[PDB]
């Protein structure tokens, strides 16, 4: 994942 | 410090120089000076003609007369300077060209004159026409070269179906292409109001959808001079001013040389 | 966070400091905010601009088209058995006008395809499920001659074949401009007269067009065989600019458009008459 | 390959920070949602265009 | 097969949504972008520019040149209104069209702080003292500069520095106003008096134009968008 | 853990502490458990007040409008080719008597839309399958005038596109008040009449009425062109209220609606005859 | 295509449930509450407050 | 950005505490399901408004 | 039964598009390559290699 | 057993490197999609078949 | 990346070495770029091959 | 994930 | 997974  | 003032100006290209006493600072448009194509963003691979100096330098054009009853005056660029001296020989010896400009408008007159020129440079100035006819209007007529074009108070259908004039009609309060005048002031301008200022000053960059283009065949900006407020003088009603333009091609390069274009203007 | 600045508390002036005063000669906008001419308290602001960003001022799926075609018997004279359009967003003049408040933009595009049909007379039977032939062909491309030609073959061409009843079709077009922005407003010819030509026709083109075809057309057809009754169709085309990039604002259009130029005929009395001193 | 970030909340239940996910299916950019997550900028360029941009307090001609 | 529960809202097209969907001409080469100049981040940058206001809008002015010029003279009736306008941005005739008025057509409700920038474009011999100013609503509209002067106001003195600004603070009730004309969500009154007289010496002209500017404050926001009625298209 | 205060075991008593004895005249409620006049056992208490949260409460689906809209030649008399609807949940009762229970609120809202369709008369051939199209038009937006014009071109206007058959629509909206909440109730004008007024006219105002569009309304037509024979079409707007929270609580309405204000007209009798001295 | 498969219950409308649906007015910016006195967080609390009762209902 | 919670288990299967999951799909949050767990409050402001506030065993009016 | 909601585009079938879809011979013992000569791996490779041009297209 | 990879974006949001997720749900290869991520070759085998391949600056005969 | 060669800035020759002239009886097609007979500049090259291949 |  |  990428949580921004 | 020693007296340096936003009113007065020198303006220095190539072997000409602009001074300028009266003043209102001066605009770069869109906060962007002119610069060459950079090679990332670089499309003609042939190595590019730079005149320089010969090219980037004061072409001062045929100037206007300002009366009470004049409804404004309008300029394409590259057009205007086509016959400019060797930048009009750069021209067309290319299929491809840019330049960016420093626009200088010029009209002088009393402490007892009265009068205010909105002075807007406008990026792919496309204007309205003569008749019935969409999109119609002849290269010949698009393109007036140092002469310019005129505005009118109103539209006048061109009737003559038979031998048609394909003409602009642009009218003053549309600028000319269906638009309000009043937001034309979100275009890149300055206005010469005469109580004020003797003059307006706007630097150009290339502006356009590609890095280099056809100038014989597009023209990127249009220089439209409207009185925003009529000229007016003591009790004088037939008062008359000059309004002269000079104009800088900036940071000229071409691309694709070969025998020269020439253009049929009849 | 993208909350406005918030008020500033400023109290009374005695100064040489004149923010009131200004030249707009100089082409710029007076930076003024309330605590530069009144006395203003402290407010923590908390709105934002969320949207009005270019992306959610053009996030919305628009009407650019309606093409209509009809399934029924192939006769001998002029039919709608199929029927093509030029990809433009200037047949209709609602997001005309909102594209056109910028001279250059960039942007992919979604196309979300409608379809509705009817019966057109009292009656001749019924009408088993439709199945609609939507296919995009690029300038150059061979256009279709009749509703079943070997052009609907698609083997390179984009097709959609949509089932009446189902889901609104919706496809996505990357920016496939040939330049490194779409152009809204072109001021220039395809082509320059020169005083070496035979006839003047041959340098002559339109004002402010670019090239012939521009980006092609979309073919639609009732794949369906007709049936004895006749069967009219319609295709609404709704899209919508994403990932969107503008540049150079213009003032917004003012009067009636008049064709895919700047020009106008009828209609140039926007403003309505109020007396200069009535509120 | 699982994209995650937080919802600008405006209307709060009777229940703090809440987020929503995002997954790209397609290899094409284009066929990509919009992100709405967009950076402002300075009305400058058209506000200001000046050589010299002078300050609010001074007189804009000198 | 995973098993799935189609809710409401399925198969239904929304022209607000925000969705997926499969690309038509898979692998094109997309032409990269280049630095044009003059680019725009969002919709407010434009309402933030100063445009010219269509002031006069008076039966044979109106759609001419002169609908934006306002006379000023030096034997003007000095009890009298130079002008008066409503704070409608987006509804009031004179300002409705102007960018600021047009942005906000494509909204339906407004905020923040406006400001209004006067030009004297008289001859430099002339002078002049003039009041502009602002009226939150809920009272009777001006008829007088003394009225005039309990409000929100600037004295502007004719000079060298040409040009004056008002700001009309964001003074309301409610947290967003409407774009609609509408009595409950209403902004106030401007309104602009001599506060001396214009003065000509001999020799000049005793008669010239004004010309007015609004813009919006940084403070000023926009939402729930929404069509124009602003341009339409017939059968 | 939500479960209620469990019952405490209390004895007798013999004191000078009198919890039984209070004066309502302080505005108060007097705080008393069973413990407090009584001899009570221990109770574990599992209950809990779970479904009478605000969320819970208002968490249903309800009917608050049915827009009537049919598909049918154009005639030239007045039709039912489309229609409009104020936004309220004021056309119906019985959830308009819930949210009013309260003064003020902030709240989401899910729109549910159930379109059912049926033949007006006994034969003149079918209707192939129907597209509807439900418009938001905000405050200010142009209003359809006819069934295509182009205000349905809906190119910044959400508009929602219906397939008949298809799973009932849904779009859920934000809290969209020009306030910081809802007012259920509005003691007050939008207009002050003035003794400086020409007419009376000018200052004149409906009581308790804030704005005059308020909302907006939601346009809504058959996209599909008209058959032979004629298709009358009812969409039924169901609302709910989510993610809830209210202020100030109000006596529940007692007798019948007269209108959007508190108004009544008939049958404000409401309790039934009982004896005094009778269970 | 990821293989599914239909359960009952699909496509019905329960007036009871709770589920997402796509928002009508995207980006929308929504006015901040303000701390308004008075606030209830559940049904119960009004029917803890004494209200009186009609205990005379003869003709 | 997948969220877990404990269900109020009332009837229980003769199978201890059981789940569920929660995933936002949408940017806005008016476009969020309930989360139903809400938090309770005093009576108080409604039963008890006094400026003096007094104890149930002592005299109301005093 | 995951909660599902179909979107725009659902059912249609795009002639450009790039999914997965059952196959029809499972299981299927495939021949393998050899090493051919000549293999293209791009159409431009094509448009690199010069042809003869027809510039005589006289009557 | 996800996949993810970069998608080459051509026009750009308002808003860096995007991905997709791609996931097989069938056993036989025959029923997957197409990567397109493809490699490029030389035109050599096409365009200079020589024995002896000559440099472009010298003569072709020698 | 599957972008293009950038073109190479060339200036003027008097040489030897003769790129313009070949011999295609051999078989060969000759491998020439612009900067070969004429001058070019330099060219950041971004287009790419990526739709053609097979 | 965000386990509560 | 297996990012590339
Ligand atoms: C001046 C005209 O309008 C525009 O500037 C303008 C208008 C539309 C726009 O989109 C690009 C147009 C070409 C696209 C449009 C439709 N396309 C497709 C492709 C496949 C299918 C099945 N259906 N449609 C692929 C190519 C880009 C620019
Ligand atoms: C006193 C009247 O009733 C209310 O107080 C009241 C009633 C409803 C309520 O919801 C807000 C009303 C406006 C909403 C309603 C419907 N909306 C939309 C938007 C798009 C579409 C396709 N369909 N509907 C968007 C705006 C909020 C308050
Ligand atoms: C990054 O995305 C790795 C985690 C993936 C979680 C499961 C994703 C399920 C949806 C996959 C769609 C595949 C489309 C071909
Ligand atoms: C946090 O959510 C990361 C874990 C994601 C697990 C797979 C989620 C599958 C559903 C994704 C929906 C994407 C909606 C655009
Ligand atoms: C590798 O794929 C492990 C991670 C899996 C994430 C969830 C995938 C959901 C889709 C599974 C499809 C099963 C097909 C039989």
């Amino acid at each position: 994942i990428s949580e921004v | 410090a020693c007296g340096y003032s936003d009113r007065v100006l020198q303006l220095t290209l190539g072997n000409s120089t602009i001074t300028t006493q009266e003043a209102a600072n001066s605009v770069v448009a869109y906060g962007r000076w002119p610069e060459f194509i950079r090679d990332d963003e670089a499309n003609p691979v042939d190595q590019p003609t730079e005149p320089d100096v010969a090219t980037c330098r004061f072409y001062t054009l045929d100037t206007v007369m300002w009366g009470k009853e004049s409804k404004g005056w309008w300029w394409k660029l590259p057009d205007a300077l086509r016959d400019m001296g060797l930048f009009g020989q750069n021209m067309y010896y290319h299929y491809l060209g840019r330049s960016g400009y420093t626009v200088h408008v010029q009209c002088n007159a009393s402490k007892f004159h009265q009068g205010a020129l909105g002075v807007f440079a406008i990026p792919e100035y496309c204007l309205a026409g003569d008749s019935d006819k969409q999109r119609y209007t002849s290269y010949a007529n698009a393109n007036p070269g140092e002469r310019g074009g005129k505005f009118y108070s109103q539209f006048n259908k061109d009737n003559a179906v038979t031998s048609p004039k394909r003409e602009f009609c642009p009218v003053d309060y549309l600028l000319g292409c269906g638009v309000l005048l009043g937001n034309a002031f979100v275009y890149p301008h300055q206005i010469i109001n005469l109580r004020t200022n003797n003059s307006a000053t706007i630097v150009l960059p290339y502006v356009n959808a590609l890095a280099i283009d056809s100038m014989v065949k597009h023209n990127n900006w249009g220089i439209a001079i409207l009185p925003l407020s009529p000229l007016d003088f003591a009790q004088d009603s037939s008062v008359e001013i000059p309004i002269t333009v000079t104009i800088a091609p900036m940071c000229s390069e071409f691309n694709g040389l070969r025998n020269v274009t020439a253009p049929k203007f009849q | 966070q993208d909350s406005l600045p918030d008020t500033k508390a400023s109290g009374p002036a005695h100064s040489k400091e004149v923010p009131a005063l200004t030249a707009v000669e100089t082409g710029a906008t007076n930076p003024l905010a309330p605590s530069d001419t009144v006395q203003t308290r402290h407010v923590v602001q908390r709105r934002s601009r969320s949207e009005s960003t270019i992306e959610s001022f053009f996030a919305r799926g628009a009407c650019v088209a309606i093409i209509e075609v009809d399934n029924e018997q192939p006769t001998t004279r002029a039919q709608k058995l199929f029927a093509m359009w030029r990809i433009t967003y200037k047949d209709t003049v609602q997001l005309r006008r909102k594209l056109e408040l910028f001279t250059y933009s960039r942007f992919d595009m979604e196309l979300t395809f409608v379809v509705t049909a009817n019966f057109t007379n009292a009656n001749n039977g019924h009408a088993l499920n439709q199945v609609y032939q939507i296919m995009y062909i690029p300038p150059g491309a061979p256009t279709p001659k009749s509703w079943d030609d070997y052009t609907w073959q698609t083997s390179s061409n984009p097709s959609i074949f949509y089932t009446y009843g189902a889901a609104p079709a919706r496809i996505s077009v990357p920016y496939v401009g040939l330049a490194n922005a779409y152009s809204h407003f072109y001021d220039g010819f395809a082509k320059v007269p020169l005083k070496t030509d035979a006839n003047d026709q041959i340098g002559d083109s339109l004002y402010s067009a670019m090239t012939v075809d521009d980006f092609g057309v979309l073919a639609v057809r009732v794949v369906n065989d007709h049936n004895p009754t006749k069967v009219t169709s319609k295709v609404r085309i709704y899209m919508k600019p994403k990932h969107v990039r503008v540049w150079c604002p213009r003032p917004p259009r003012a009067v009636p458009y008049y064709g895919p130029g700047v020009d106008y005929r009828n209609n140039l009395d926007p403003l309505s008459e109020k007396g200069l001193t009535t509120y | 390959g699982a994209q995650v970030s937080s919802q600008k909340v405006g209307a709060h239940e009777n229940s703090s920070t809440i987020n929503y996910t995002t997954i790209n299916y397609y290899k094409d950019s284009a066929s990509n949602a919009a992100s709405k997550q967009d950076y402002s900028q300075d009305p400058s360029k058209f506000t200001e265009p000046l050589k010299d941009v002078l300050i609010k307090t001074a007189p804009a001609l000198n | 097969g995973l098993p799935v529960l189609n809710t409401p809202g399925s198969n239904q097209y929304l022209t607000s949504d925000n969705h997926q969907s499969p690309c038509a001409i898979p692998e094109f080469d997309v032409t990269p972008p280049i630095d044009i100049p003059g680019e725009v981040k969002n919709m407010m940058e434009l309402a933030e520019i100063d445009t010219m206001i269509p002031l006069n809008l008076e039966s044979t002015k109106r759609n001419t040149m002169d609908m934006y010029r306002v006379t000023l003279s030096d034997s003007a009736d000095l009890s009298q209104p130079i002008l008066c306008l409503s704070l409608s941005p987006a509804f009031d005739p004179r300002l409705s069209h102007t960018m600021l008025g047009e942005v906000l057509n494509y909204y339906t409700h407004w905020a923040g702080s406006l400001k209004f920038t006067f030009l004297f474009c008289g001859s430099m011999m002339a002078t002049g003292k003039i009041l502009v100013a602002y009226a939150p609503p809920g009272a009777q509209p001006p008829t007088s500069r003394k009225e005039a002067m309990l409000g929100t106001h600037v004295i502007w003195d004719l000079g060298l520095q040409s040009s004056c600004t008002m700001v009309v603070p964001w003074i309301s009730n409610v947290t967003y106003r409407q774009t609609t004309q509408d009595s409950f969500t209403e902004g106030g009154y401007i309104s602009m008096f001599y506060q001396t007289r214009i003065v000509v010496p001999l020799s000049t002209p005793k008669s010239m134009s004004m010309l007015g500017f609004v813009s919006a404050c940084n403070d000023f926001s926009v939402r729930l968008l929404r069509d124009t009625t602003h341009i339409s298209q017939s059968a």
